[PDB]
C-alpha cells in the first residue's frame, strides 16, 4: 500500500494533499465500502474495507485519515516445554500450567462433521506439536486482547479535530499500522502505530523463544517510541511499505527486508523533482508509480558499468543500452496485450539469472527457493497484490552497491568472481533467453503485458461473489485496491475541502433473483481503469445536491 | 425525531446516514450495508469464522480449521462484554440494522434475496455484535497483523552455522535477514527522530 501528504510548504493551490493507494488485491464485489456518517459526533465521508464501523479511509471536513501496513514486528513465537507424562500442560516459571482448550466442530455440506481441539497458553494459541522432544509453539501477538480497542480506535479517530485528538486515538490501535494526518490548515501528520513487545534483554526478534517464563515480555512498549512525525521538515510524508523510521526493525519475515532498495523512492523522487504540487499532481503519482519498474533504478547502473566497454556490436551491450533509453514507465501497445517496451522482460529473465548466480547459490537448500524470484512472476490473471523489490533482489542490491553498503558481506554473493563477469554472464542469459523467443530485433519486441483481475473470491480464497462477477482489466496497474485524495483548503472552490475515491467495480454487489444487476455494480470499473475518481460528499448540501434516492427509517432500540 | 434514520445515497449509490445517536447512526450504516454486499459480508463472516465448509463443502475443511486455530473466540467475546454502553451501541447497531434488512430480505426472499444466495444454495441468518467485531479481526488484525516466520528463520540460521560454521552462519544471517539496514529510505526524515530501542542479533535466546 501506498499513500503520500502533501504539507502547506508543497501543496500548490491548497494547504494540505492526501493521497492514499491501500493495496489490498482486488475484488469483486469491491473491497472498501462508500460510507457517510452524520450525527451521534460524527460527520465523515470515504471508504473502508468490509464495512468496518470505522472509516480506514476519509475525512470529516476538518482533518482526514489513511493508512498503509506497519509491518513492524509485534509477533514473537515461543517454544513451549511439553510433557508426555502431562497432557494438555506445559511449564512455566516453575510450574506445570494447563492449557486453555476448547471444542470446535466443522460443519460440512454434504460432508461429514468433524470435531478437533484448539490449545493455547498464556503466549497464544498453539501452531502445532512437536513430542519428540516434547515440544509446540505458541503465536504471540503483541496486540493480544486489543482487538476490539483496535477496531474501536478506528472509529472515534474519525472524529478527532486536531493532530493532539487523533494521536489519542492512534494510541489506542494495537496492530501494525501506519496511520497518517492531515487537516484544513495544512498540517500533515504520521504515525506507525501499534502495539509492540517490551523484549527481554538479549531477545532476538528473529527467532522463536523458550516459553518457560524467563524470556517473556516485560510488557508493551509506551505510545512515546511509536515512530511519528507532525509537519516533518521535508514538507511530506510517503510510504509504500517501507521503513516508519532511521533504526526502526522491520517484521521478522523472512521474506520481507527494509533496504537501500525500497520502492518508496520512486514517490519520493516524484514528489521532490517539483517544489510544489497540485491536486492533480498529487493525483498523477498514482498513475506513474503503478506502471513504473521498480527494479530498473536499482539495477541500470550495476548494468552500465559491467557494459560500458563492451563493443556497440555486443547484444549484452544493447540490451543495457534499451534500458538507458527508457523511463522504466510501461504503457501497453494499441493491441492492449504487449508493452510498448521489452525493458521489465529483460530485467526479469536478468534478474530471475543474476539471483541464481548470487544469493540462491550461497543459501542452502531448500532454503535458497526464498531468495530465487525475481517479483515479476505471475500468473494469466496477474498479480494478486502489489509489485516490489524481491526479498533476493533487495539482498543483490547490497552486494552490488559494495562498500556503499551498511550490510557487511559476510559471504560474497559472487564468490570470488568479478561481479562484471557474472553480471554479463546474466546478460548473456538474457539475450538467449529473449531473443530466441522474439526474434533478435528488439524494437520489434512486443512482451506481454501484465493484466489485472478483480476476483470473485475475497483473500481468503473463498467466494464472495459467482465466477462470473470476475472482472479483467488489460492494465495491470501497481496501485491501490482503490485510491481516494482529500485536499484541504482548495484555492478554486467554495469548500475548505474536496475529496475523490474511486471504489470499483462499484457501491453495489447487489444482483436481484433474476439475474439484474443494480445500477452501481459495475458503474466504477472504467473509472478505476483510466485512473479517473469522482467526488465523495461530506455537509448535508453537497449531499442534497447529488441525491439519487432516500429513505427514512423509524425504529426504536 | 430520536428515532429517525435518514438514508441518502448519491449519484454513485454511496449511502450518508443521518442520525441522532449511536445505535441509530450504525444501524442505518448497518442497514445499507446488507442492501449493498449482502453475500459478499456473508462470505466474510463465514471466512472470518471459519464456518465456510458449512456451506462449500469438504474442500474448505482445512481452512475452516486454520481459521478456527489462530484466534479465541470466548476472549473476544470479553472484550465486547467489556465495551462501555456506548461503545456497544455501535457494534449493536450495526447488527441490528444488518438484521432489518436481513429480516425483509428472508420475509420476500422471491425480490429482495441476493442471486448468489440462490445459487450457492443458503439463506442469510440474522448477526450479532460478535460477528461485525470478528469482521474487522479477521480481516485486518489475523491477517495483516500476524506476520511471523521465525520457526523459519531459525530453520535457516541452523542450516547456515551448518554450512559456514556458528560465526559465520550467524554473519550471513545478518546478511540476508538483518534486523536493521541503515541506508533503508524511512518515512521519518533522520533530521525528525530515529527509534531509541536496539536489540541482539545473536539469538542469545539460546
Ligand atoms: O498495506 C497493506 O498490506 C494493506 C493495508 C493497508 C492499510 C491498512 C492495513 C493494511
Ligand atoms: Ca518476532
Amino acid at each position: 500500500s501506498n499513500m503520500w501528504v502533501i504539507g502547506k510548504s508543497k501543496a500548490q493551490d491548497a494547504k494540505a494533499i492526501m493521497v492514499n493507494g491501500p493495496q489490498f488485491g482486488w475484488y469483486a464485489p469491491a473491497y472498501t465500502y462508500g460510507i457517510g456518517l452524520h450525527g451521534a459526533g460524527y460527520d465523515v465521508t470515504g471508504n473502508t474495507p468490509f464495512a468496518y464501523p470505522g472509516l480506514v479511509f476519509g475525512h470529516n471536513g476538518v482533518i482526514s485519515w489513511g493508512s498503509t501496513a506497519g509491518f513492524g514486528d509485534d509477533v514473537d513465537i515461543f517454544a513451549e516445554r511439553l510433557s508426555a507424562e502431562k497432557p494438555g500442560y506445559y511449564l512455566h516459571n516453575g510450574k506445570w500450567v494447563k492449557m486453555l482448550s476448547r471444542e470446535e466442530t466443522i460443519t460440512v455440506k454434504n460432508g461429514q462433521a468433524e470435531t478437533f481441539t484448539v490449545w493455547r497458553t498464556v503466549h497464544g494459541n498453539i501452531l502445532q506439536t512437536d513430542q519428540t522432544t516434547q515440544t509446540a509453539y505458541a503465536k504471540s501477538r503483541a496486540w493480544d486482547g486489543k482487538e476490539l480497542a483496535s477496531l474501536l480506535a478506528w472509529t472515534h479517530q474519525m472524529k478527532a479535530k486536531n493532530w493532539q485528538e487523533w494521536t489519542q486515538q492512534a494510541a489506542k490501535q494495537a496492530l501494525t499500522i501506519n496511520w497518517y494526518y492531515a487537516d484544513v490548515n495544512g498540517n500533515i501528520g504520521y504515525v506507525h502505530t501499534g502495539a509492540y513487545p517490551d523484549r527481554q534483554s538479549g531477545h532476538d526478534p528473529r527467532l522463536p523463544v523458550p516459553g518457560t517464563g524467563k524470556w517473556d515480555w516485560k510488557g508493551l512498549l509506551p505510545f512515546e517510541m511509536n515512530p511519528k512525525v507532525y509537519n516533518p521538515q521535508s514538507g511530506y510524508i510517503a510510504n509504500w511499505a517501507n521503513s516508519p523510521q532511521k533504526d526502526y526493525p522491520a517484521s521478522d519475515l523472512f521474506a520481507f527486508l527494509w533496504g537501500g532498495a525500497d520502492r518508496v523512492t520512486e514517490i519520493d523522487r516524484l514528489l521532490e523533482q517539483k517544489p510544489r504540487l497540485t491536486a492533480d499532481q498529487a493525483w498523477d503519482v498514482i498513475r506513474q508509480t503503478s506502471r513504473q519498474d521498480l527494479n530498473l533504478r536499482l539495477f541500470l547502473p550495476t548494468l552500465q558499468a559491467a557494459t560500458s566497454g563492451l563493443t556497440q556490436s555486443d547484444p549484452r551491450r544493447q540490451l543495457v543500452e534499451t534500458l538507458t533509453r527508457w523511463d522504466g514507465i510501461n504503457l501497453l501497445n494499441d493491441d492492449g496485450k504487449t508493452w510498448q517496451q521489452p525493458g521489465s522482460a529483460i530485467l526479469n529473465v536478468w534478474l530471475t539469472s543474476m539471483l541464481k548466480r548470487t544469493v540462491v547459490a550461497a543459501v542452502p537448500m531448500p532454503f535458497d527457493k526464498w531468495y530465487s524470484a525475481s517479483g515479476y512472476e505471475t500468473t494469466q490473471d496477474g498479480p494478486t497484490g502489489s509489485l516490489n523489490i524481491s526479498v533476493g533482489a533487495k539482498i543483490l542490491y547490497e552486494a552490488v552497491q559494495g562498500d556503499k553498503s551498511p550490510i557487511p558481506q559476510a559471504v560474497d554473493l559472487f564468490a570470488g568472481k568479478p561481479q562484471q563477469e557474472v553480471v554479463l554472464a546474466a546478460l548473456e542469459d538474457t539475450w538467449e533467453t529473449l531473443s530466441k523467443r522474439y526474434g533478435n530485433n528488439v524494437s520489434n519486441w512486443k512482451t506481454p503485458a501484465m493484466a489485472l483481475t478483480f476476483r470473485a473470491n475475497n483473500f481468503f480464497g473463498v467466494p464472495q461473489a459467482a465466477a462470473e462477477e470476475t472482472r479483467h482489466q488489460a492494465e495491470y496497474q501497481n496501485r491501490g485496491t482503490e485510491n481516494d485524495m482529500i485536499v484541504f483548503s482548495p484555492t478554486t472552490s467554495d469548500r475548505p475541502v474536496l475529496a475523490w475515491d474511486v471504489v470499483a467495480p462499484g457501491q453495489s454487489g447487489f444482483i436481484a433473483p433474476d439475474g439484474t444487476v443494480d445500477k452501481h455494480y459495475e458503474d466504477q470499473l472504467k473509472m478505476y481503469e483510466n485512473f479517473g475518481r469522482k467526488s465523495l460528499w461530506l455537509t448535508k448540501q453537497d449531499v442534497e445536491a447529488h441525491k439519487e434516492s432516500q429513505e427514512v427509517l423509524h425504529v426504536q432500540r | 425525531s430520536s428515532s429517525e434514520i435518514k438514508i441518502v445515497r448519491d449519484e454513485y449509490g454511496m449511502p450518508h446516514i443521518y442520525a441522532n445517536d449511536t445505535w441509530h447512526l450504525f444501524y442505518g450504516y448497518g442497514y445499507v450495508v446488507a442492501q449493498d454486499r449482502l453475500f459478499q459480508m456473508e462470505m466474510a463472516r463465514r471466512s472470518t469464522q471459519g464456518t465456510v465448509a458449512e456451506v462449500l463443502g469438504k474442500d474448505f475443511v482445512k481452512f475452516d480449521k486454520d481459521i478456527r486455530r489462530n484466534y479465541w473466540p470466548d476472549a473476544i467475546r470479553a472484550q465486547i462484554a467489556a465495551l462501555s454502553p456506548e461503545d456497544m451501541s455501535i457494534l449493536q447497531g450495526y447488527a441490528d440494522g444488518m438484521n432489518a434488512w436481513i429480516d425483509k430480505v428472508n420475509t420476500n426472499p422471491e425480490t429482495l434475496l441476493p442471486k448468489q444466495f440462490n445459487t450457492f444454495g443458503f439463506t442469510p441468518k440474522r448477526w450479532e455484535p460478535f460477528d461485525v467485531a470478528m469482521i474487522f479481526v479477521g480481516t485486518m488484525a489475523n491477517r495483516f497483523s500476524d506476520s511471523t516466520s521465525e520457526i523459519d528463520n531459525l530453520a535457516l540460521l541452523t542450516a547456515l552455522k551448518d554450512k559456514y560454521g556458528v560465526s559465520q552462519g550467524m554473519a550471513v544471517f545478518n546478511q540476508l535477514k538483518w534486523l536493521v539496514n541503515p541506508s533503508a529510505p524511512t518515512t521519518i526524515a533522520v533530521q525528525e527522530s530515529n527509534y531509541p530501542l536496539k536489540f541482539n542479533q545473536q539469538n542469545s535466546q539460546t
